[PDB]
């Protein structure tokens, strides 16, 4: 309202309302995520078995 | 670019080098080890264990028995010393 002789507002405002669904979440790692949670779940298992069979030894 | 994984690698290599083989070097001989003088075998009888346990023993270890088998050689040889001279 503070500007008198626009004739712009309307047009970004209007670019803008068609524009609000900018981009959606880019969730696309669902396998290698898992693939590295997979290794990592290896790596800790036979690791504490390890520990706690020295242990006991 | 990502994080690699370290505090879990242990599994290939056991931690540390040097003692490594020294662990397998005093880890398997506490299994067949005597608790308390297992099987002393103190006891024997074979015509000349008692010698060996009364004078051959280590609590004793003096120069007794050399001197008792001086004195044994001089009883034998006394006979053959009357033989011959």
């Amino acid at each position: 309202s503070v500007l008198k002789n626009t004739s712009v507002i309307d047009k970004i405002e209007s670019y803008v309302k068609q524009y609000k669904p900018v981009k959606i979440d880019a969730s696309k790692q669902l396998q290698v995520i898992e693939s590295f949670e997979k290794h990592a779940m290896t790596n800790a298992k036979e690791t504490e078995s390890l520990v706690s069979k020295e242990l006991k030894d | 670019v990502s994080t690699l994984i370290p505090p879990k690698v242990v599994s290939s290599k056991n931690i540390g080098s040097a003692p490594n083989a020294k662990r397998i070097a005093n880890v398997v001989h506490f299994y067949k080890s005597l608790p308390q003088g297992p099987a002393p075998a103190i006891k024997a009888n074979t015509r000349l264990a008692r010698y060996k346990a009364k004078y051959f023993d280590g609590d004793n270890a003096s120069g007794k028995p050399l001197w008792h088998f001086a004195l044994g050689i001089i009883a034998f040889g006394y006979s053959m010393e009357y033989y011959f001279h």
